[PDB]
């Protein structure tokens, strides 16, 4: 009766929430292109087919995003595969010599600017003996005056000697699935309305994530994970001024990133083996690179998100938008990455609004750097190499990053401000469903059986 | 016909439901729990955490009279300072993550009457055969 | 102890010819029964064993038969490496025992 | 391959003690049998010893002839069979060589043999 | 016929012979299964694929009724569909290696009753101890 | 009676193939040689005495060498050791200046050819200020003309800069008995007639292989595993053209390779802690480096080769060689080392013959390379430093690689000719004994027997 | 009061004490046996030792009659060559490091016995069984 | 009765000898210091509160300190991480210039001499062109003079181009846990009266050892493991000359290194984000760093030390010190570091005295050099970079390296020497108390239980 006694369970379902370490699994199809033609394809573990995508019935779960681990790991690892993809690249250190620049040759306007300056100097060939007179064409972006003539230098040259990148090599995303260990499980909020915090009540069992793109871009999020029903905002503190406001939209927008240069490449060597692909002639005109987005479809994505908005701060609250006030070149931009090379565009064609509770195409004038110095290491660059041919790009802007403006009055505007700043935040839009929990077996348990002898 | 999906759920199935209904199948969570130049030793590191905490909860099985029977009576009472609860609620009334935090104080104090258990009813046996 | 009689002592033969060696034992040895060849100035050599099996690096043309006490060894297209001294045998009993071998001379 | 090496082979007067040895290479020492079989100066083959392999049973076996005065013996570690020889009679003068049998049902058969050391009681 | 012929008890040593004396010395195949700055890695990555090769058919075999015994009975009856053969040839006259291609088609059938077989033994068990 | 039962039998002897990572076994007697004067000396393992070689009674085994593992991964390892062994050594970097040679000081006929050139030229001491005007002596085979005057460089000063070797390690070959691990055992066919494929019905279990030497012969495969009774040849399709003729005789063949220059070194200051090796003089005459065969023995060995050719190819078969019509100098020569120096003979007074079913020396003269490219890899090469005194060395070529020709008409004669290619064949001469399983226990059988509760 | 750290000892407490002291407590050595960029692999070639070693244990332990039972009786005599001791003092008077002295040589093949004696009895258990 | 039976035991307290890969416990609160201002503050474990140092009642146990393993290990990792905190640094190659060095501004009397000289040379800049011509300050012990006038060159030009050290990372010494792996215990001697060698009959288990302060002290070890009551002196063979004599004293001696000149820095840069910090000007007087000790203290000590070595070479013997013989300038000098920065003092106003059975301070001189060569690698040194400042540091002189005079005669004096040699004895003064066992449970009894069927 009253003498209950222990009996253990083993192989029971209780979870606790835990961090360990994760890995990929890479889609198989991707494994047909030979030996890394991509950062990640060969290194880490080919996927599983049908990914028992299991629910959990009954069971409500805090979900979190901003006190979330294993989008820290995923920033640190890819952070890490790309120092990893740039340890077999040819070191680009006797580039620092006195350059000796001049304006392309072009139709130069006051009101345009030479975008490309000529840039002929020396540089050593295979033979240690001889130095060749060699020149090419920079980007205005990348040389700096060294202080009659006109003589430069590279900007990077102080301070930061960095690698060229392998032309074998590609920037692409591929999907990636992340997956627990054994033992673990990855919870997954299928929930339609789900902010940032708060019990999710309808969750989901897998052990491989679905495939996740890792894209760079700071502002302007591309190609991934559209929502469900609505356009749905999340944040930290809304009444914060410091926390960022991670837009992710229902429906995509379509950019149309272009660059209507021919871009030449040449093969200057450098030594035993090291070549230099330095671009050589433009064939035709200096034209400008481009992004287009529809005049129609974005006034009326603004139109959307000027309405969730006032969910959060009331009606009659005429909502504006301002472009980003000032900072960084990288910060102010959207900086982004398009078949190989890096645009940086001028999003205050977007931004530039205001709202009050009652066919055309925008056209974004970008501007491209080679030397690269994402995530603001202090002593690597990136000497991306020229390309071939006019390049364009299509891709899905599927969330913005916005940023309120830090008022202390009893106004009613709310002038939003676009701002990248942390490149984590992307990946709070693919990783805020996904939590992983440690499977822990072997429970205890009352009842009225004992162990007989 | 026979055999239906409805009520044959899957891994962590009944993880909401009550301890009798958690209780029927016991052994999804069971099996389930070993099988399903950077880059290698991220699964050298997800093998090499995942086998030592399987030994060691199956070491603290093993040295408790319950050898790999995943369900064992023993010999200790249940003090209801432990839980004070109803016995006829605690089988389906309540679910088994209430229990772990109910619980959760008073464990590695069940642990630790688990091994004087076991092993004073083990010399008791060794001393029973000693004499025959 | 068995007392294996090998027949004949001694043998001439031109090589080429075939030959037929033969051990009796005083009680059965069934298949217990053993051939080796023992060339001047050497080791003896295994050529069958247990009666009727064939040894690898052995010719083929070597070739036992026999069962109980009768044995016969036969050699089926006799080579100048061939000639040498022929043993047969037993391990029916102890103690262990030997015919006293066919002399084959050229 | 296999090699049995036999020494110690020598001129010892009658009544005399003498340790016979063979260095085996080449297999498994400890599982073969091994046996000493002497050949006489009338070129006769006798078996002199055996001892068996480990899983023989590791016995010695010995003719009436030398009972009570050889005996066989092995040192696995070493792969080397040893015959002690006691109260040697002039019959005992021969080549006495080493040999490894074979293996399984159909082994009990000579199946290797040493080159021989010399024995002279005279 | 005083049997001299050497005998190699050792590791697979009964690898070609029949069952009823494959059977007689199964421990030797078992024991010899664990024990025995780049090329270390190897090493590991070779440790932790023999422990996990080995922690899979302990997990198999732990999840069976059959937690240390490396023989045992079972309930199940054996349908002639997967082997069709005579007793009382199958533990003299066929061998182990014969034995594996006769039945690798029917593997995966076996080890899904296993299961069953074991868990309804185990729950009917746990209904046993129930009603006491 | 008739309900059976399962029983399930662990530990049951039963295997399948596969394919894991084996490791090494040193010889301990070769760990008193200090810190890698060989590679794999310290880094693996010290091996065990009497590995278990064990009979399998009434066992017969489909063997293969061609689809066989474990030939790929003893390439790859090896590979990536000799990078071990390279990644200490010093680079060789400065040296690519343009040179200027002239002939050697020797009584120069018009018969023979100056194999070695002067080419003194400039380079920078251990301080960056000064500069040293050094000489050395180069071959032939090293150098080519920047186009009076004549005036040289280094042919490898294209496209590859590469190191210097230690003169701490030594290139000679050590055994290396490759061992499996814990759950796989290593079949070894006894067979004393056991071509190429077949079931092999005399086999035997080991742990660890015997001690393999690691050589690098094109041709004329060297120092090891003869064979046991006739002349073993093996291959693929016999009628493909594509498939070398992996001979293997039976008796050794004894070459007397020698390089009779004196060859004086000298230790010229690269930079700080850089020395460089250099030939300095050469004492006596400038002869001819050659091998030596016997007339009688490699007559006697082709008289072997032709009558097991005809053993596939018939009898009344007029079996001719020729001399590898065409290719680079490392696979129309037979290609080797000795004593650390890399000898290039001129296997054609050997390849050539004709049979028909009815005391002297070969002389063979080689030529010295100092740089080397073995494996032909991309960027990598090797300059062998020069050694002391005459140089001899005696070895046993044990098999040769050779390949039909690829005739398509109704004739009575083959042509063969020898050609090495892949060096991985030559490791097939010593990995065809070898078969690696994987044990499988716990099968089951029925038997009436139930477990009673 | 009731409950004092005088004589409820530690880890290794009564490594000095006699055998029939030191057999009270053998579960404080049983669980201090599994829990307790170069700088990692120190911890993972520490890690995969402890798990080896201690399977090791585990698989010949594993192979006799005692799966986890850590005491039991066999059916092998004790042959007065290996240790010719009284039994009087052999659990009193002497200590457990004193007789890993006293008879290291005469393992292996005491555990070469234990071996064969649980497989002659299991072997004659299944021929017991399979009659019925 | 008699029918005794073997009952196995597992969990049976035995333990054997064994060596096995130790591993740190780095203290949690040096964990506040961000990203290894010390080497190892990151890399390796945070330690656990309350180490289990239980007592071992009625055990003895044969320890040894001379022939004990762990002192080798930790030298070897220790060596490792030393090359693990060099491997970022900055290479230090293009300083091999002619210098031209003359002496620094200073009184110049003739007694003293100039210590630093001037060395104004050329070196080139981030440009590849341009080549500045910087100035610096040099110690007279890293130039030799090229051979009217003076240039000289650096002392390790010749043979080891290496690094310097970066001025995030230092060299203070913290605290070091040394923890066994599961399934080995750490056996700890708690003999208050207890040499190298011999049982010691109160010893205690634990699993990580107390706090090692890792020091570099050749002769005269600081800073650490104080003795219990008396001054205890242990060695090898008392009676030998080649095995050192540990002292080690109860009461600490309190030593006051410091360098009284300015030194301040200044940064040349040598390319791209590759600064060099030269001492530039020197602000007040060029002064000689010094050392204080008590002369009431050391004059004590060695009144102990002269008791506790009569206890070994009786009474009546007149025991006299001396200076070290020979030997290199890091092993007859107490060379040290303090600060960062690296005093070689001269220990002989101090080991000086003889003592027959019947409040000032003495100051050490000592002198600083900037190239390092610690543990007498072959192709390595260490550029220690200057610091700000006057430097000041106070130790504790814990135990002297003694070294007996090998005498053949029977005279009474022993004229002892202090002498360092290897750099293990040292880290044998912190770790004689542990040694680390493997816990082997499954021991055998017979007892009288049979396994009932
Ligand atoms: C390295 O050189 C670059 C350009 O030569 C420096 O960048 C500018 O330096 C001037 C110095 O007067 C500043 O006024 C500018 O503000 C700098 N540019 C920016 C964008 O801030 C740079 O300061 C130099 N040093 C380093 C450490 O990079
Ligand atoms: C690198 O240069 C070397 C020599 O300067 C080239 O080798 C030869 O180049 C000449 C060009 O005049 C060709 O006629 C020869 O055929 C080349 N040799 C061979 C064996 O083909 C070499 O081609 C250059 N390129 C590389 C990649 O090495």
């Amino acid at each position: 009766a009253e003498n209950l006694w222990v009996t253990v369970y083993y192989g029971v379902p209780v979870w606790k929430d835990a961090e360990t370490t994760l890995f990929c699994a890479s889609d198989a199809k991707a494994y047909e292109t030979e030996k890394h033609n991509v950062w990640a394809t060969h290194a880490c573990v080919p996927t599983d087919p049908n990914p028992q995508e299991i629910h959990l019935e009954n069971v409500t779960e805090e979900f979190n995003m901003w006190k979330n681990n294993m989008v820290e790991q995923m920033h640190t690892d890819i952070i890490s595969l790309w120092d990893q993809s740039l340890k077999p690249c040819v070191k680009l250190t006797p580039l620092c010599v006195t350059l000796q620049c001049t304006n392309v040759t072009n139709n130069i306007t006051d009101d345009m600017r030479g975008e490309l300056k000529n840039c002929s100097f020396n540089m050593t060939t295979e033979l240690r003996d001889k130095k060749q007179k060699v020149y090419s064409l920079f980007y205005r972006l990348d040389v700096v005056q060294i202080n009659s003539n006109k003589e430069y230098r590279l900007i990077n040259c102080n301070t930061s000697a960095c690698t060229q990148a392998c032309p074998k090599v590609s920037f692409e995303p591929i999907p990636i699935h992340y997956c627990a260990p054994a033992g673990f499980a990855i919870l997954k909020c299928k929930d339609k309305k789900f902010n940032g915090t708060g019990p999710c009540p309808s969750v989901s069992t897998v052990q491989c994530t679905h495939g996740i793109k890792p894209v760079v871009s700071t502002q302007l999020l591309l190609n991934g994970s559209l929502a469900e029903e609505e356009v749905m905002i999340r944040s930290e503190n809304i009444t914060n001024n410091a926390k960022n406001i991670l837009v992710q939209f229902n429906t995509p927008v379509q950019i149309n990133c272009t660059r209507p240069n021919n871009n030449t490449r040449k093969s200057i060597r450098i030594g035993p083996g090291q070549a230099f692909y330095a671009t050589g002639d433009i064939i035709g005109d200096i034209r400008q690179a481009h992004c287009n987005v529809s005049k129609a479809t974005w006034n009326e994505t603004l139109g959307k998100v000027v309405k969730q908005l006032r969910k959060h701060f009331g009606n009659n609250t005429i909502i504006r938008f301002a472009n980003s006030s000032g900072g960084d070149l990288e910060v102010t931009t959207h900086s982004f990455n398009c078949g190989g090379e890096f645009f940086y565009c001028n999003t205050s064609g977007l931004f530039n609004s205001t709202w009050i509770s009652n066919n055309d195409s925008i056209t974004l004038p970008c501007r491209i750097k080679q030397i690269i110095n994402m995530w603001q290491r202090i002593g690597q660059c990136m000497y991306a190499p020229p390309i071939q041919g006019v390049i364009r790009c299509v891709s899905n802007i599927t969330g913005l990053i916005l940023t309120r403006d830090g008022g202390s009055t009893n106004s009613t505007t709310e002038t939003f401000r676009p701002g990248g700043g942390d490149m984590r935040d992307n990946w709070r839009s693919e990783l805020y469903k996904y939590k992983v929990v440690k499977i822990e077996p072997l429970g205890v348990a009352p009842t009225r059986c004992k162990r007989r002898v | 016909a026979v055999g239906i999906g409805a009520v044959f759920l899957g891994f962590l199935g009944a993880a909401g439901s009550t301890m009798g209904a958690a209780s029927m199948t016991l052994t999804v969570q069971a099996r389930n729990l070993l099988s399903g130049t950077v880059w290698g030793i991220k699964q050298l590191q997800a093998r090499v955490l995942a086998v030592e905490r399987y030994l060691r909860d199956q070491q603290l099985l093993g040295i408790w009279g319950c050898s790999g029977k995943l369900i064992c009576c023993t010999n200790v009472p249940w003090n209801s300072s432990w839980s004070n609860r109803n016995l006829s609620e605690i089988w389906d009334n309540m679910t088994w993550l209430q229990w772990d935090k109910e619980i959760s104080n008073y464990t590695q104090i069940i642990y630790g009457l688990l091994e004087e258990s076991q092993n004073q009813q083990e010399k008791n046996e060794q001393d029973l055969l000693a004499l025959d | 102890d068995v007392v294996l009689t090998q027949s004949p002592a001694t043998l001439s033969v031109t090589p080429g010819d075939s030959v037929s060696l033969s051990c009796r034992a005083s009680q059965t040895i069934s298949d217990n029964l053993h051939w080796y060849l023992q060339k001047s100035h050497e080791s003896p050599r295994l050529l069958i064993k247990y009666s009727s099996q064939s040894i690898s690096g052995i010719p083929s043309r070597f070739s036992g038969s026999g069962s109980g006490t009768d044995f016969t060894l036969n050699i089926n297209s006799v080579e100048t490496e061939d000639f040498g001294m022929y043993f047969c045998q037993q391990t029916n009993s102890w103690p262990l025992t030997f015919g006293a071998g066919t002399k084959l001379e050229l | 391959e296999v090699m049995l090496v036999e020494s110690g082979g020598g001129l010892v007067k009658p009544g005399g003690s003498l340790k016979l040895s063979c260095e085996a290479s080449g297999f498994s020492f400890g599982f073969y049998s091994l046996s000493w079989v002497r050949q006489t100066p009338e070129k006769r083959l006798e078996w002199v010893a055996t001892i068996a392999g480990s899983g023989v049973g590791g016995q010695t076996y010995y003719p009436d002839s030398v009972k009570g005065r050889f005996t066989i013996s092995r040192d696995n570690a070493k792969n080397t069979l040893y015959l002690q020889m006691s109260s040697l009679r002039s019959e005992d003068t021969a080549v006495f060589y080493c040999a490894r049998h074979g293996e399984g049902k159909y082994g009990s058969n000579f199946a290797y043999w040493g080159q021989g050391t010399t024995l002279t009681v005279s």
